[PDB]
RNA sequence: UGUAACGGGGCUAAACCAUGCACCGAAGCUGCGGCAGCGACGCUUAUGCGUUGUUGGGUAGGGGAGCGUUCUGUAAGCCUGCGAAGGUGUGCUGUGAGGCAUGCUGGAGGUAUCAGAAGUGCGAAUGCUGACAUAAGUAACGAUAAAGCGGGUGAAAAGCCC
RNA sequence: CCCGGCGAGGGGAGUGAAAAAGAACCUGAAACCGUGUACGUACAAGCAGUGGGAGCACGCUUAGGCGUGUGACUGCGUACC
């Protein structure tokens, strides 16, 4: 029983390549570099599900020690404000409402002022 | 939802004016990096460009504390090879103070194209009077 | 109405013949032999001759009106190659891609 | 119902086929490490 | 009028009307649930918590889909010592729409 | 593989491969690695494992309303007419008829039908049994299986 | 023009010559063993 | 003496952009018999500057 | 080779020392959701769960469980010219190898399920064979004895004929 | 029948169920080379991706603010064996 082998290498090479659709050159022509770009890519996308959490959060502290200093207090004293103020909102939303909301994000700046005082 | 991203087009950014009479010239230097980048602003985004436009007058009047007045040596290479070319404070504030604020505020801002796009926004002045007055610049007292 | 000319395994290689073909491209067609007439390459003749038979089966095979035709799509492509020997130096011989191309011509006059 | 009888449980166990990529466990020197006189084709010493 | 409420692990700031996708909740499709742990409301006049949770409030949510997220690839492969392990994953949702907010 | 074992270059120097003969099994044309031999696929059943699986599966037979005894089961002419009507009579298309004496017939009768098997008693094998629909045993072909199987 | 090409690659697969890499290909690399040594 | 990567097919083209033919650009008309020519050249009929010259 | 012994700007504190309270900070710990292994335990008993504890980086290497390929039986069955294999897209799906459906090309074969056997899976071997690139429209066009013009033939003449 | 050098090659016509079944002939992959369209790209430095991400172009869509293509700018990131 031989058994050739075209049209199952066929079918894997052509999964790594879909894979592969807009890398530069041979990154999306040529099987052999093609793989490499696939596998490096697979090692930056788990790299970077981790670091978008890192990312965000680092996005978050700037805008939330914008818009504190914007209401006259630093971000560190803000959030220790609010932690002895026993207010919970964590900061996707403090620096979301720190963006849309102007008014509610004076008031947080107020409970923070109130309870650090 | 998703975090908010300022968008380029729709950016609004101020024009203020800072007078460099006496300041110190790093303690300034990080105040307008800190206003070109946008960062004192609650929209910042750190791929746009959110910050506001300063015209820094009196270049020329900034101060530096200790010896830097004549030990800080500025050095740039010209390429060619024996070509490394230093400078005092004295001898920039002599033949260009505007590089004076303006080389430290460059090496304060981000590498990149959007740093350079955030260093185009400085104006910098060794007088105390500008041509941006149809921009009508606030007075920034920083 | 589109009408296509070939002139399939032209001896001159696809490069040499695409810099004629850029040339013509886009033209009306009395511009373009005027363009090819007076272009002093080997490859402006036989795009020429597949010019002129796409002009003549458009006015022969299809509706007339030379005046009003262009030259909307040309392209060369790539024929087989003719392998042959180069005799080199110490023994040593080369293999010789004497090419090939497929020249195409799509006049239309809308 | 030919293709209904099965074998036990058990008994037909797989069959160790070295060499045929990383997921399988024994690709790339089979099973037999590094370089040696044991990791070569005929290689081993005499009882 | 918004409010800001706890959730499955992570917080969520949302309107009347608004379809939020959160952690997998174990209730059926077209059942309702309530989030008792609000800790915003901002209408015109903000409410927060001094302790947390808003003591009055509360977000009637209507459940609308449970799913199952995109697929994610994870690739572990470390260079040059004879290691690939690849993997996929699709995280379970709950598509909800919030019918009311009440202070 | 038919070559010669000729050294095709020289083992240092052209900028090549190494190679030794022209008969590799990495080359075009060149020699199986593992080239196959006619072998034999014989596998030995111990005896009481061959007549346990002949109870196991009459047993079977049995329990599962596929096994047809009749008194006598022979036809009139050696005519597959004759056996095609008898067989349609008796609700039957596959099957394997087993007769203790072997009928010359019957034997006639069946060669052409496809579906349909005449065996003696002896000559039963354990993929027939389970590969006809309905076995249908002469009482004296019982008679002779019970004597085999003891 | 096929056969000619098999049997003209097949030509220096059986060389001698030593100053000569790979039988044909002029260069200075016994001066270059010759000071290495 | 010889390349070390392969270059790719961007600079192979960015190489041949000046490579390009460039058109006639217009070419005149003769005085005399009407016919088109390069310009400073006779014509195929064998005019120039509306004058009748070689006739072969 | 160029500042070139703070990463850099720059700093007279943005240095050092002492004290203190904040905050940032990792794939650590926690929260929420999911999967898997090994125990324990009341049933379920041929195993799954209300559970419950705990574990899951991995080379050589050991153990366990699978997917696909070609061929044999099931199969004179079941799909298939109302369109097979193959080729090329899209959508859905599984932890993965993979699977399933379907548009276009194709034009006649394919094969469930459950077993059986392997020429059973390639990116590497200065691997073998074919094809096609690269340098590149680049070097070269083979004695530095040397050509010029008129006419002819021809679709076309530096090279042919006179 | 027409272009063409009484060519090569082609365009029609005709046969054929089908001539991108035309003898360079079943299928017709990939590398490689083109033509056309959308987007980006001529002040910007590096395994060419990845996380974020504006804008633009096509489809939707009871504007539901989605999908596909591109991808300015930005964090991180020195191939495989």
């Amino acid at each position: 029983a031989r058994v050739k082998r075209g049209v199952i290498a066929r079918a894997r090479h052509k999964k790594i390549l879909k894979q592969a659709k807009g890398y530069y050159g041979a990154r999306s022509r040529v099987y052999r570099v093609a793989f490499q770009a696939v596998i490096k890519a697979g090692q930056y996308a788990y790299r970077d599900r981790r670091q978008r959490k890192r990312q965000f959060r680092q996005l978050w502290i700037a805008r939330i020690n914008a818009a504190a200093r914007q209401n006259g207090i630093s971000y560190s004293k803000f959030i220790n404000g609010l932690k002895k103020a026993s207010v919970e909102i964590d900061r996707k939303i403090l620096a979301d409402i720190a963006v849309f909301d102007k008014v509610a994000f004076t008031a947080l700046v107020e409970k923070a002022k109130a309870a650090l005082a | 939802m998703k975090t908010f991203t300022a968008k380029p087009e729709t950016v609004k950014r101020d024009w203020y004016v800072v007078d460099a009479t006496g300041k110190t010239l790093g303690r300034l230097a990080t105040e307008l990096a800190r206003r070109l980048r946008g960062k004192h602003k609650a929209e910042y985004t750190p791929h746009v460009d959110t910050g506001d436009y300063i015209i820094v007058l009196n270049a020329d009047k900034v101060a530096v504390t200790g010896n830097k007045r004549t030990d800080k040596v500025y050095y740039h290479h010209t390429g060619h090879i024996g070509g490394i070319k230093q400078a005092t404070f004295e001898e920039m504030i002599a033949r260009r103070p505007e590089r004076v604020i303006e080389i430290a505020v460059k090496g304060m801002l981000p590498k990149g194209p959007l740093g350079r796009a955030m260093f185009r926004k400085l104006k910098v002045y060794a007088g105390n009077e500008h041509n941006h007055a149809a921009q009508q610049p606030q007075v920034l007292d920083i | 109405m589109e009408t296509i000319a070939k002139h399939r395994h032209a001896r001159s290689s696809a490069q040499k013949v695409r810099l004629v073909a850029d040339l013509i491209r886009g033209k009306k067609v009395s511009q373009a032999l005027d363009i090819l007439t007076y272009t002093n390459k080997k490859a402006a003749v036989l795009v020429k001759k597949v010019l002129e038979s796409a002009i003549a089966n458009a006015e022969h095979n299809d509706g007339a009106d030379i005046d009003d035709l262009k030259v909307t799509k040309i392209f060369v492509d790539e024929g087989p190659s003719m392998k042959r020997i180069m005799p080199r130096a110490k023994g040593r011989a080369d293999r010789i891609l004497k090419r090939t191309s497929h020249i195409t011509v799509v006049v239309s006059d809308r | 119902r030919l293709n209904t009888l099965s074998p036990a449980e058990g008994s037909k166990k797989a069959g160790k086929r070295l060499g045929r990529g990383i997921g399988s466990g024994l690709g790339k020197t089979g099973g037999r490490g590094h370089k040696g006189q044991k990791s070569r084709s005929g290689g081993g010493v005499r009882r | 009028m918004y409010a800001v409420f706890q959730s499955g692990g992570k917080q969520h700031r949302v309107s009347e009307g608004q379809t939020v996708r959160l952690e997998k909740l174990d209730i059926a499709t077209g059942e309702t649930v309530e989030f008792a742990e609000v800790l915003m409301i901002a209408n015109g006049e903000e409410v927060k918590i001094g302790v947390p949770f808003v003591d009055g409030g509360v977000i009637k949510a209507e459940v609308v889909a449970h799913g199952r997220g995109e697929k994610v690839k994870i690739v572990k492969f470390r260079r040059r010592k004879h290691y690939r392990k690849q993997q996929g994953h699709r995280q379970w949702f709950t598509d909800v729409k919030i019918t009311g907010i009440s202070a | 593989v038919t070559g010669s074992g000729k050294k095709p270059w020289r083992q240092k120097g052209t900028g090549r491969a190494r190679s030794g003969s022209i008969k590799s099994p990495i080359w075009r044309s060149g020699g199986v690695t593992f080239a196959a031999r006619p072998q034999d696929h014989s596998q030995k059943v111990n005896k009481k494992m061959y007549r346990g699986a002949l109870k196991s599966i009459l047993s079977e037979l049995v329990r599962q309303d596929r096994l047809i005894v009749v008194e006598k089961f022979s036809v009139e002419a050696p005519k597959t007419k004759l056996l095609a009507q008898k067989l349609k009579d008796m609700a039957l298309e596959d099957v394997l008829i087993i007769t203790g004496e072997l009928d010359e017939n019957l034997f006639l009768a069946a060669r052409n039908l496809h579906k349909v098997d005449v065996r003696d008693a002896t000559g039963i094998d354990p993929v027939s049994l389970i590969a006809f629909d309905k076995v249908v045993m002469t009482a004296d072909a019982v008679k002779q299986v019970e004597e085999m199987l003891a | 023009m096929d056969i000619n090409w098999r049997h003209n690659q097949s030509t220096f697969y059986h060389f001698t010559s030593d100053h000569r890499i790979s039988g044909w290909k002029e260069t200075n690399a016994m001066y270059v063993a010759l000071n290495s040594q | 003496a010889v390349q070390q990567n392969k270059p790719t097919r961007s600079k192979r083209g960015m190489r041949r952009s000046h490579d390009a033919l460039t058109a006639v650009t217009s070419l005149s008309v003769d005085k005399t018999s009407g016919e088109k020519h390069l310009r400073h050249h006779i014509t195929a009929d064998g005019y120039y500057r509306g004058r009748k010259v070689i006739a072969k």
